[PDB]
């Protein structure tokens, strides 16, 4: 086996159905038998025990520190890493057919996959055929202007930017990304720095990134907007399901 | 409606050919024993052109001679070319302002150089131009040409590199920046939040400097008075965006050919290029400019053979070689990737390696040459060997049993040449 | 309904026999396109709209606006014109060099906070240099209001070296400024008997397509009097007149003559013409000769206006250090003025003739700067000089014309 499903969880079993229990049923509609999911002790180190009132295929949960971020959730969870890791989130809606996300994992062998949807302030920037994205940043680290390295033009001379993209926080990873998360503690959250750490450091046997972009639905953002949003789209996404 | 206009400048007014422009204007150059501004004229013949008015400031008397007695100046020719000159010229925001003071275009009028190597059809491009400008109110403003390259080809050279940022879907500029000793580029983030559709950065375009403009650009040029270059013109206009928007759009081509000859590297790529047969229908042995001179026969490996050429035995001419009427070959000869003026003349056992020589040059037998230039009437004597990018200039004779270093440029006037001689190389 | 005649021998500045546009008062301020709703509420919404085209220079341009003051069924007992356009600099190197530019000063500051620009208005008031400020923070906390009229008086105690004496604090407010402005404006002296003199800051053509066959009139140029009155049918003569430099050489300036048809204001104006206003003077010129803002930059006269037309001038450099009031926290060398570089283009802004040039040389004491344009202003007047710091020209110096070349066809 090489991949394991690894579910983030720092959530609430909101809407008509518990929230967690709309990704997690995505995991047995393909396979995913086993699948771990990490809780949050901030509050209760105890949802584990709520959420084992559900009837999925098969769970595992495993408790957290007070404070712990997705890689430090990782760090936490490494010692039962073997292979390749699936990192979701609990707030995420989406019907998205995952076998197209790991064929970019799966046909190039690149060390980092993921899924990004258009939106309905960071920047993004792929190559012209929209698979292998080779820039991203975001305004927070930008003053006022964007810099590009030349090399990467050299190399790639026509780069297309997306603005309002929205990501789905679903990351299929290899098993090195992990253990160079082993090696440096100064990496706490994988979308806030462990992303650009890698799309930087493509350019110094290489590192190959794909992400793979979606027209149909986003996840369950924190604002109460989005779970409205989320509510409203639900029973058009279970008529099929 | 009206028929097409274009100005055309025929003064490089930046100091790139020195000392050679001391001497011949540039525009003037041979490039294939054919002028460069009988090229410019002939891609605006052929793209449709009708009315063409030529700007001339920097010996104008040699240009106007050269010019009146070509063919585009005959009663039978489409194009009404018109000789303006005026020293008071110093840069192309000077002609600008001149163009709309005088008041020649009446809309929709061409802009290039005196030096543009092109086949370009701008049909489509003026299409795209004159209905935006029909569909907006006359929004946009100027239109670019542009080539898709790669950023490795010789003529993409380091000087000239520029990068873009443009709107995919309106092939509107946004920005646009020379790339010339920088290892990063920076990209305005404004023009993200204005269009949030997606934007697109592009490095592989190659700068033709073909401009389709509206004489909105003499008003912006005769307004804005510091302007003196395009790129001041287009970075101004991209810097004072909310006032006076006049948005600015771009036309890339991907199936012909268009270049601008600036210094000796862009003219050695475009002289491989076009005897090479990149810039078809233009071609040496085709004879453009109907002149009797440059009749030509095509044979293998790109060999232009004119008449009277007199080949002599043993000699070779291994592939991409043009040789001017009247010019005399040795024996044991080694021609390559090189271009021979008109009466010529050459010694026995002679190598000759991606030189150029123009009309009335003489080499004696035995010297090497490599990558050099050798202007009219120069001459070389025995037992002398020619460094890559080594220049020979107006009858600058070199001496016998001399080897000139790498970087030579010679010409008989003393200080802007790094030597000055006429009968050897040491003093 | 106006009561203008066509007999008149001196008239005065507050004459009821005009009664359309007597003094331009000048408005210059922080307001950052804000003024405009000032303007609008002290004259109205669109009462000056004549002649529209697409804009030349819309950031170099000076905008008129003229208003008509009544009290009392109201008798009206002046109507000075608001002249303001954005940016500070321009109006500030106008005015300083000659006169008749914005008699009356008028401040309309904010009363929410004392940024740069602030700072920067009172300096370019200083540097033209009557003013006026007015508080602009409407809708405001009374505490709020006590403590910005505070801090207001401490910026006019600063400011008082040069001018601290100005007095005002949503119609009411543009009543009681519009009295205090009536009691306090002072009456300017201006000479009516000195021969004609027009600047021309607008051209028009009011030939609207496919006109009749003889129904086209055409040449009703737009600009400002500089000295003196002038009648309708008189024989005007354009300064700068048609250049043509295809001689091969020095351009040939031809004059061209006309009678003037007519003088019109924003309303129906009379035969004589009123200083200080954007008089539009309608004459029998070529259309064609004057398009669209074509033939801006000229001077008019009646009798030959004594300034000749000249090629090159030199100009006694006199700059100044930094930027006049315009220095931010960081100042990384942004008010730092260059020294006179050789081959700079920059404006020369001779009263409202603003012509551009490039210093051909200069040795620490002359720049001969040839004009980009041929000009004619004067022989001796004071020349600002101007250049751009980004994308905005500004006052970088002063100077007097010493010598030159000029050239006179016919």
């Amino acid at each position: 086996m090489e991949f394991q499903a690894v579910v983030m969880a720092v959530l609430l079993p909101v809407g008509n159905k518990p929230l967690i229990w709309y990704p997690l049923n995505l995991l047995e509609r393909v396979g995913f038998e086993e699948v771990i999911v990490v809780t949050t002790r901030d509050v209760q180190k105890a949802l584990c025990a709520e959420f084992k009132m559900k009837m999925k295929p098969d769970i595992v949960c495993i408790p957290d520190d007070a404070d712990m971020g997705t890689a430090d959730s990782l760090r936490y969870i490494y010692p039962k890493l073997k292979t390749d890791v699936l990192v979701l989130s609990c707030d995420l809606i989406t019907d998205v057919a995952l076998h197209e996300v790991v064929d970019l994992f799966r046909a190039y062998d690149a060390s980092l996959a993921m899924l990004m949807r258009k939106g309905q302030r960071d920047f993004i920037g792929v190559d012209s055929t929209g698979k292998r994205l080779l820039f991203m940043a975001n305004e927070a680290d930008l003053d006022e202007e964007l810099v590009i390295k030349g090399s990467i033009l050299q190399k790639h001379p026509r780069i297309r930017f997306h603005t309002g993209l929205v990501d789905a926080h679903l990351y299929c990873l290899k098993k090195y990304i992990v253990d160079f998360l082993m090696e440096n503690g100064s990496i706490t959250s994988i979308r806030s720095e462990l992303i650009p750490y890698l799309v930087r450091k493509q350019f110094s046997k290489s590192l190959d990134i794909y992400s793979f972009i979606k027209e149909a639905n986003t996840l369950n953002l924190a604002p109460y907007d989005a779970c409205w949003n989320a509510c409203r789209g639900d029973r058009w996404e279970d008529l099929s399901r | 409606p009206p028929p097409l206009q274009a100005v055309l400048v025929a003064d490089s007014f930046d100091r790139r050919f020195f000392p050679i422009s001391k001497d011949q204007p540039r525009v003037l150059l041979p490039l294939a024993n054919v002028a460069l501004i009988d090229y410019t004229l002939e891609f605006l013949t052929a793209t449709g052109v009708q009315e063409t008015f030529v700007f001339c400031c920097w010996k104008a008397a040699q240009i106007k001679e050269h010019l009146l007695k070509s063919k585009w100046c005959r009663p039978t020719s489409l194009n009404v070319v018109r000789i303006i000159t005026s020293e008071l010229y110093r840069s192309l925001g000077d002609v600008l302002r001149d163009v709309d003071a005088k008041a020649l275009v009446r809309s929709d009028f061409l802009l290039v150089y005196g030096d543009v190597i092109s086949n370009i059809n701008i049909t489509r491009a003026l299409e795209e131009h004159r209905l935006r400008r029909k569909l907006e109110k006359n929004v946009s403003v100027m239109t670019m040409i542009f080539k898709e390259s790669s950023p490795s080809h010789p003529t993409r050279c380091h000087e000239d590199n520029v990068v873009v940022a443009v709107d995919s879907t309106t092939n509107r500029v946004l920005h646009f920046q020379k790339t010339q000793g920088l290892r990063r580029f920076a990209f305005p983030l404004s023009l993200f939040q204005g269009s949030s559709d997606g934007v697109e950065v592009r490095y592989d375009l190659l700068d033709c400097h073909i401009s389709i403009c509206s004489p909105q650009v003499a008003q912006l040029f005769t307004d804005n008075f510091d302007y003196q270059t395009r790129d001041d013109f287009v970075r101004g206009l991209l810097v004072n965006e909310e006032i006076l928007g006049n948005q600015i759009h771009m036309h890339v081509t991907a199936k012909e050919y268009g270049a601008r000859v600036s210094n000796l590297h862009m003219y050695s790529a475009v002289c491989a290029d076009v005897i090479r047969r990149w810039v078809y229908p233009l071609t040496p042995e085709a004879n453009f400019t109907d002149s009797t001179t440059q009749s030509c026969t095509h044979s293998r490996h790109n060999i232009y053979r004119g008449p009277e050429v007199s080949l002599g035995h043993g000699s070779i001419l291994e592939e991409n070689v043009l040789l001017g009427s009247g010019t005399v070959i040795g024996s044991n000869c080694f021609i390559t990737n090189s271009v021979i003026g008109p009466g010529c003349h050459i010694g026995d056992n002679v190598v000759l390696d991606q030189t150029y020589l123009w009309q009335g040059v003489r080499v004696a037998a035995g010297a090497q040459i490599h990558q050099s230039l050798l202007c009219d009437n120069a001459e070389v004597k025995e037992r002398v060997t020619l460094k890559p990018r080594s220049v020979l200039t107006s009858q600058v004779v070199v001496g016998p049993n001399i080897t000139l270093p790498e970087g030579s440029v010679i010409s008989l006037h003393p200080p802007d040449a790094e030597e000055d001689e006429d009968d050897g190389e040491f003093s | 309904l106006t009561t203008l005649d066509v007999t008149k021998l001196t008239p005065l500045s507050h004459e009821v026999i005009s009664r359309q546009a007597t003094i331009n008062i000048g408005t210059i301020g922080h307001v950052a396109h804000g003024k405009s709703t000032v303007v609008k509420a002290i004259s109205g919404v669109h009462t000056v709209r004549f002649k529209n085209e697409l804009e030349r220079n819309i950031t170099i341009k000076l905008g008129y606006a003229n208003a008509k003051i009544y009290k009392l069924n109201f008798k009206l007992v002046r109507h000075v014109s608001f002249v303001d356009c954005p940016g500070h600099d321009i109006l500030m190197a106008t005015m300083l060099n000659g006169a008749a530019v914005m008699d009356a000063a008028l401040l309309l500051i904010a009363g929410n906070e004392s940024c740069p620009q602030p700072q920067t208005s009172e300096h370019l008031a200083a540097i033209e240099i009557h003013i006026l400020i007015l508080q602009n923070k409407i809708d405001l906390v009374k505490e709020s209001q006590a403590k910005e009229q505070y801090e207001q008086i401490l910026a006019f105690v600063q400011g008082t070296v040069a001018e601290g004496a100005p007095i005002i604090p949503l119609k009411y407010n543009i009543e009681v400024v519009c009295e205090y402005i009536v009691k306090k404006i002072p009456v300017p002296p201006r000479d009516f008997t000195s021969e004609p003199r027009l600047i021309v800051i607008r051209s028009f053509d009011v030939n609207k397509p496919g006109c009749e066959v003889d129904d086209l009139k055409g040449g009703v140029a737009g600009g400002s009097i500089l000295k003196g009155v002038l009648k309708v049918g008189q024989e005007i003569e354009v300064r700068p007149g048609i250049v043509s430099k295809d001689s091969e050489g020095k351009l040939m300036c031809k004059p061209i003559f006309s009678k003037i048809v007519s003088l019109f204001a924003e309303h129906n104006d009379l035969q004589y013409a009123a200083p200080g206003g954007l008089i539009g003077v309608g004459t029998k010129i070529d259309p064609t000769l004057c398009r669209a803002d074509r033939m801006v930059g000229q001077v008019l006269g009646a009798v030959g206006a004594l300034p000749e037309i000249f090629t090159e001038l030199e100009i006694s450099y006199f700059l100044l250090r930094r930027l006049l009031g315009v220095r931010t926290e960081g100042d990384k060398k942004a008010a730092k003025v260059q020294k006179l570089s050789k081959n700079e283009v920059l404006m020369v802004n001779i009263g409202s003739l603003s012509t551009g040039g490039r210093v051909s040389a200069v040795k620490a004491d002359l720049g001969k700067i040839v004009l980009t344009n041929p000009v004619c202003t004067e022989v001796g007047e004071k020349i600002a000089l101007s250049r751009r710091v980004e994308k905005h020209w500004r006052l970088i110096g002063w100077g007097q014309i010493r010598r030159g070349v000029t050239i006179k066809p016919t």
